[PDB]
RNA sequence: GAACAGUGGUAGGAGAGCGUUCUAAGGGCUGUGAAGCCAGACCGGAAGGACUGGUGGAGCGCUUAGAAGUGAGAAUGCCGGUAUGAGUAGCGAAAGAGGGGUGAGAAUCCCCUCCACCGAAUGCCUAAGGUUUCCUGAGGAAGGCUCGUCCGCUCAGGGUUAG
RNA sequence: GACCGAUAGUGAACCAGUACCGUGAGGGAAAGGUGAAAAGCACCCCGGAAGGGGAGUGAAAGAGAUCCUGAAACCGUGUGC
RNA sequence: UUAAGUUAGAAAGGGCGCACGGUGGAUGCCUUGGCACUAGGAGCCGAUGAAGGACGGGACGAACACCGAUAUGCUUCGGG
């Protein structure tokens, strides 16, 4: 049995989230959250809020025991890009990407 | 300076090979149980040294 | 050695200072590690001025000390509570009246943060 | 009337990148470098299934010279004794026997000798 | 059908074909699943063509003939998307520190204290210009080179008085 | 209509001579498609919210508004050699 | 046990294949709009203030469309 989350559109670029979803993967819950408290990063408190979610949904909607759970799948995805231009000298503009991060565990019993 | 090629995935990815981060260094608080960075004081419970601190 | 914790002279030690009145009063603060390694010795150097207790004392400790007031209740400043109950609190103890706990990095910076309080 | 584009550039460049299964990075993934190796690899197994048939022989002729010296004759004066005694087996079943049937080779090789001296 | 001979090729001449959209005439297919898309170890001398499964959810082949916006890998081609460089350069002159508060969250917002900077100005008034940016309350997606509970930003209300 | 079918056809299928650019004359875009019907997701759960997981509706929700199809580049997760 | 010899395996990471996603908006299908014409109409409006505008008008912000302080409409005649 699996329970996932999703987080969709979180403004933070995926090259930096996937960072710190890198140190959970494969983790037991109880290991993950504790990882990602003491890791101090951007990304680590949304990662937080969906492994949570995740086990909330285990927990609530398929009677699974938290205890028991791993992280099975944990991956991010790119969002969509919000463009944007920085002024540079000599009146050219340079883009910027502000890039936007899907963020998804998926939670099993061990 | 430019490049004179651009960087096939795979050396980018060998370049990122010690792009990481470490596990924190983490241990069990004794007072509450959950973890915390060694020699800091837990933030859950306050505890440091089996002493409350914020007291 | 001795650390410039990014500021001039001057700045560095404008915010020693402050940081030196500031335990007197309070007895505990939070700052970042590295200022509070940097804040013992000059704090327990003032302390020493206070166990000393003569005039000297008192006037190269009020070179250092900030004009604050340390209790709103007595109209006690930060150099007055140094020289009687700081003092008196370490008349015992020889050296280490202050002690610093790492709390872990602040959000904002990643700074790591410490409790610096007296013992 | 109007004629899109439509869907055979893709369907013929897909049938490219098909061929270019299995290539280096790039060369398996875009049209333009798949295109240019798929084609390479043309011209180069015309070229190999030439070199094949001279690679081939090159090995047999090896091996036939290895088991001729174990019956002190080398591969020319065997050649040689073979073609005067009228045998024709030819140097892909020559090296055969010198690795699977060494016993029959020796005889052929003893057939040659006796060519040889007279 | 046999024999005999031949079949490297740039410019270029000649021939035979493949495929695309549309039309006409036959004939058909399709919600019991059209086109498109994805996959496969199938077929043809090539261009190319099927078959099976998946996705898709309403249209489409085939034959013969006709007509062309009829085939792209290159034009420092045009437009769009997305890479690489790279977690790199940068984050735009400047003094803050701590205590308290607010809050889901605080280096960055509010308050307090001391410290520091301008002072023929970095103060006060007022043109031109701007045009609601002003005040209050609420907000935090975007804007703000970080953060944000804040804001010249968002939303509501309000506010300019002449012999 | 052996004309176009959203890079086409008008610059403009859409609040376009708009936005934006320029002192001005003037230049001048991008941007169509939920579903037959809103039946546009009551309620529960994690979360400040965003966003999810259920439950419902529906033929279909991997049709949930950035809503027909959904190629490629590009970005990932897993792993047979 | 010693000596000499031989050969495995290994993955920080990477390559190929496969599976499954994301992004993106090609393709197909579709049409609200265009393009080219044919037949017919009509080929002028204005000091009795035009063309084109500005500002206004609704129970209800802005905008479009419509209207003009008689303002999201008035009268009348027909249609329905
Ligand atoms: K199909
Ligand atoms: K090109
Ligand atoms: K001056
Ligand atoms: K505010
Ligand atoms: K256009
Ligand atoms: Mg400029
Ligand atoms: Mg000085
Ligand atoms: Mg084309
Ligand atoms: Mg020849
Ligand atoms: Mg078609
Ligand atoms: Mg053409
Ligand atoms: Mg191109
Ligand atoms: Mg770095
Ligand atoms: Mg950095
Ligand atoms: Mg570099
Ligand atoms: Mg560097
Ligand atoms: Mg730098
Ligand atoms: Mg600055
Ligand atoms: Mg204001
Ligand atoms: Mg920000
Ligand atoms: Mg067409
Ligand atoms: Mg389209
Ligand atoms: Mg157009
Ligand atoms: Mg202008
Ligand atoms: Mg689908
Ligand atoms: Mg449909
Ligand atoms: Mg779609
Ligand atoms: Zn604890």
């Amino acid at each position: 049995m699996q329970a996932k989350a999703v987080a969709r559109t979180v403004r933070i670029a995926p090259r930096k989230a996937r960072l710190v979803m890198d140190l959970i993967r494969g983790k037991q819950v109880g290991e993950a959250v504790s990882i990602l408290n003491l890791t101090p990063r951007a990304a680590s408190p949304i990662i937080e809020k969906v492994l949570k979610s995740a086990i909330a949904n285990a927990e609530h909607n398929y009677e699974m025991d938290a205890n028991n759970l791993v992280i099975s799948q944990a991956f991010v995805d790119e969002g969509p890009t919000l463009k944007r231009f920085r002024p540079r000298a000599m009146g050219r503009a340079s883009q910027i990407n502000k890039r936007t991060s899907h963020i998804t565990i998926v939670v099993s019993e061990k | 300076a430019v490049p004179f090629r651009r960087t096939s995935k795979m050396k980018k990815r060998l370049r990122r090979t010690h792009f990481k981060l470490n596990v924190p260094g983490m241990t069990e608080c004794p007072s509450c149980g959950e973890m915390k960075l060694s020699h800091r004081v837990c933030k859950a419970c306050g505890s440091y040294n089996g002493k409350d601190i914020n007291v | 050695s001795y650390r410039k914790l990014g500021r001039t002279s001057a700045q560095r030690k404008a915010m020693l200072r402050d940081l030196t009145t500031d335990l007197i009063i309070n007895e505990r603060i939070e700052t970042t590690e590295t200022r509070a390694k940097e804040l013992r010795s000059v704090v327990e150097k003032m302390i020493t001025l206070g166990k000393r207790g003569d005039l000297h004392a008192r006037r190269q400790a009020a070179a250092y000390i900030r004009n604050e007031v340390a209790n709103e209740e007595n109209n006690q400043d930060a150099l007055q509570k140094l020289f009687s109950d700081i003092a008196t609190r370490y008349e015992e103890r020889q050296g280490g009246y202050t002690r610093i706990m790492k709390l872990g990095p602040r959000r904002g910076d990643g700074a790591p943060m410490a409790i610096i309080e007296l013992v | 009337p109007r004629v899109k584009g439509g869907t055979v550039t893709r369907k013929r460049r897909k049938k490219v990148l098909k061929l270019a299964k299995g290539y280096f990075g790039s060369k398996h993934t875009l049209y333009k470098v798949a295109n240019q190796q798929v084609m390479k690899s043309g011209n180069y197994a015309f070229r190999d299934r030439r070199q094949k048939k001279r690679d081939f022989r090159k090995l047999w002729i090896t091996r036939i010279n290895a088991a001729a010296r174990m019956n002190g004759l080398s591969y020319s004066r065997l050649m040689h004794g073979l073609k005067l005694s009228g045998i024709e087996v030819n140097r892909k079943m020559l090296a055969d026997l010198a690795v699977n049937d060494l016993t029959a080779f020796n005889q052929l090789a003893d057939a040659a000798k006796a060519q040889l001296n007279k």
